[PDB]
């Protein structure tokens, strides 16, 4: 009932391109983690019984 | 760097296989002690007059 209008300006745009730059740090970090973890699992760890 | 510390603790897994145990049998093993005379008991009883 009381939507208002988004404004867009410079600052917001700015804001989000430093967001960007750091988002894109965050995934190649994770990927670097996850690849690193799951080789440490093959070579060390195996199949457990009961 | 991560590959040595990935190295670590594979090298760490491999070295934790255990060897063999070391223990004393003593169980049952009493000392022995040494007794130095023998005991007989007797006693010679005789009258006054040795009859």
């Amino acid at each position: 009932f009381a939507l208002a209008q988004i404004n867009a300006d410079d600052e917001f745009i700015g804001a989000i391109d430093k967001e960007s730059a750091e988002y894109l740090d965050e995934y190649a970090t994770l990927a670097r983690d996850i690849s690193n973890s799951l080789t440490l699992v093959k070579a060390a760890f195996g199949p457990l019984e009961r | 760097e991560d590959m040595a510390k990935i190295y670590g603790a594979v090298a760490a897994v491999s070295k934790n296989v255990n060897s063999s145990v070391t223990y004393e049998v003593k169980r049952g093993t009493h000392e022995l002690i040494k007794v130095p005379t023998i005991p007989h008991n007797l006693v010679l009883i005789q009258s006054d007059n040795g009859k």
